[PDB]
């Protein structure tokens, strides 16, 4: 599935993501893009076993369950599966955990990257929230 | 889910000797060992984090160390408050787990239970009750095990008991140890006995009273 | 600045529900994951849930999924735990506590609350039972005579025993008021030089509010 940059801005915002940590809903939407253009299905192996899921490249060594991965910690309390979805429950809620974690939203490289410091709020601008 | 276990579920010395409390994991946690002191007041108190890392506001008399499966706190000089109960619990995981606690107890020279029995007093026995209270008191080690016995066999169906927690003048300890029959069954029987077992004494302490005393 | 507050105290009778509750204060509730941990009688800490305040997720220990049911009010600042059907075995002190300051891969919670001391008894409001413990007698007289009283049956805490109005108490041992059959049963044994009795008299003073029956009997041979 691939989300519209309002219709992921507004689940997201339904699932508490808003100001969460501090961080307002144009960086979660930012985040998105860069991350996975909003496709669900966005996967990633890395040179660690790990593999990156769902529209947040959420990896599976920490926070996800996918069998495979050795060193596998399941914070999130979830199999890797629920971050590929036509929902972001799974995915706005165990995004809490990793932003939680101490360096806020530069968990996510590409948001440190591209969304670091500029105007999020374009990211939303024509969204009715 | 990952066992915490903590061998030794008291631990005795006293204020000014190092103390160290140990703490071992099923499996490598990676560091990830947080220590709780549990004060006898009800409140829980963070100490260490991360195996090692002194909580903000710990005294530096509190040092953590261990990784991989074995961990442990050890305290420096024992002090008034450090006697409390001490946790230990793990952050590599769901479902968190942690262990079941060892106790600090001021150690102090032996002593022995200075046994007392009680017949059931005449008004219980007028609502058919029937309880023969015993009381060791004044006891260290607390390690103290009672038998009651109604004319000759033993019983615990039945029996009561209760500890006093370590007493702020010497350390010692003290028992109630209740037994209750029906004035039915208090009256069909005599030589009721507190037997009572304690380290100090190498022959069982005893203490009974029989119906016909008075 | 960061403040859980939490009713220490909370009866409950058996196949009834209570619902815990946890208020916060000193920082953004909604941004930070709300913990709970049970602590069984004579065992250690079981951690028993997690929620998120914002979207109202919870995170559960398989083994008490089904006893406890996480729950939070924003309006309030204020996370409520509840133990469906309680039972005997749940009976215990249970602390809601927070992920705070440290990054969650520490699982580290700091700021904890006071707690709740759920007892699980279907015993209605009753007034205790005093009984004098008398020496016998026998026993070849000891320096020492050792007088004691059986306060029995009541329920629910406390109840308080006193000594000759506090005048003698200052060789007593109070015993913890262990609890069988939905009531409680305590005692206290004063120790005090033969000379004294029966001559001058001791008297325990039991004072049980709630019934506010307050008792006192004779210790006379």
């Amino acid at each position: 599935k691939v989300f519209g940059r309002c219709e992921l801005a507004a689940a997201m915002k339904r699932h508490g993501l808003d100001n969460y940590r501090g961080y307002s809903l144009g960086n979660w939407v930012c985040a998105a893009k860069f991350e996975s253009n909003f496709n669900s299905q966005a996967t990633n192996r890395n040179t660690d076993g790990s593999t990156d899921y769902g529209v947040l490249q959420i990896n599976s060594r920490w926070w996800c369950n996918d069998g495979r991965t050795p060193g596998s910690r399941n914070l999130c309390n979830i199999p890797c599966s629920a971050l590929q979805s036509s929902d972001i429950t799974a995915t706005a809620n165990c995004a809490k955990k990793i932003v939680s974690d101490g360096n806020g939203m530069n968990a996510w490289v590409a948001w440190r990257k591209h969304c670091k410091g500029t105007d999020v709020r374009v990211w939303i601008k024509g969204c009715r929230l | 889910d990952i066992q915490m276990t903590q061998t030794t579920s008291s631990l005795s010395a006293s204020l000014g000797d190092r103390v160290t409390i140990s703490c071992r994991a099923s499996q490598d946690i990676s560091n990830y060992l947080n220590w709780y002191q549990k004060k006898p007041d009800g409140t829980v108190k963070l100490l260490i984090y991360y195996t090692s890392r002194l909580h903000s506001g710990v005294p530096s008399r509190f040092s953590g160390s261990g990784s991989g499966t074995d961990y442990s706190l050890t305290i420096r000089n024992l002090e008034q408050e450090d006697i409390a109960t001490y946790f230990c619990q793990q952050g590599y995981t769901l479902p968190y787990t942690f262990g079941g606690g060892t106790k600090l107890e001021i150690k102090r020279a032996d002593a022995a239970p200075t046994v007392s029995i009680f017949p059931p007093s005449s008004e219980q026995l007028t609502s058919g009750g029937a309880s023969v209270v015993c009381f060791l008191n004044n006891f260290y080690p607390k390690d103290i095990n009672v038998k009651w016995k109604i004319d000759g066999s033993e019983r615990q169906n039945g029996v009561l008991n209760s500890w006093t927690d370590q007493d702020s003048k010497d350390s010692t300890y003290s028992m109630s140890s209740t037994l209750t029959l029906t004035k039915d069954e208090y009256e069909r029987h005599n030589s009721y006995t507190c037997e009572a077992t304690h380290k100090t004494s190498t022959s069982p302490i005893v203490k009974s009273f029989n119906r016909n005393e008075c | 600045q960061v403040q859980l507050q939490q009713p220490g105290a909370e009866l409950v009778k058996p196949g009834a529900s209570v619902k815990l509750s946890c208020k916060a204060s000193g920082y953004t509730f909604t941004s930070y994951w709300m913990h709970w941990v049970k602590q069984g009688p004579g065992q250690g800490l079981e951690w028993i849930g997690e929620i998120d305040p914002s979207d109202s997720y919870p995170n559960y220990n398989e083994k008490f999924k089904g006893k406890a049911t996480l729950t939070v009010d924003k309006s309030s600042s204020t996370a409520y735990m509840q133990l469906s059907s309680l039972t005997s075995e749940d009976s215990a002190v249970y602390y809601c506590a927070s992920l705070y300051y440290y990054g969650t891969s520490y699982g580290v919670l700091d700021y904890w609350g006071q707690g709740t001391s759920v007892t699980v008894s279907s015993a209605k409001t009753t007034p205790p039972s005093v009984y004098p413990l008398a020496p016998g007698s026998a026993a070849q007289t000891n320096s020492m005579v050792t007088l004691g009283c059986l306060v029995k049956g009541y329920f629910p805490e406390p109840v308080t025993v006193t000594w000759n109005s506090g005048s003698l108490s200052s060789g007593v041992h109070t015993f913890p008021a262990v609890l069988q059959s939905d009531l409680y049963t305590l005692s206290s044994s004063v120790t005090v030089p033969s000379s004294p009795r029966p001559s001058e008299t001791v008297t325990c003073n039991v004072a049980h509010p709630a019934s506010s029956t307050k008792v006192d009997k004779k210790i006379v041979p």
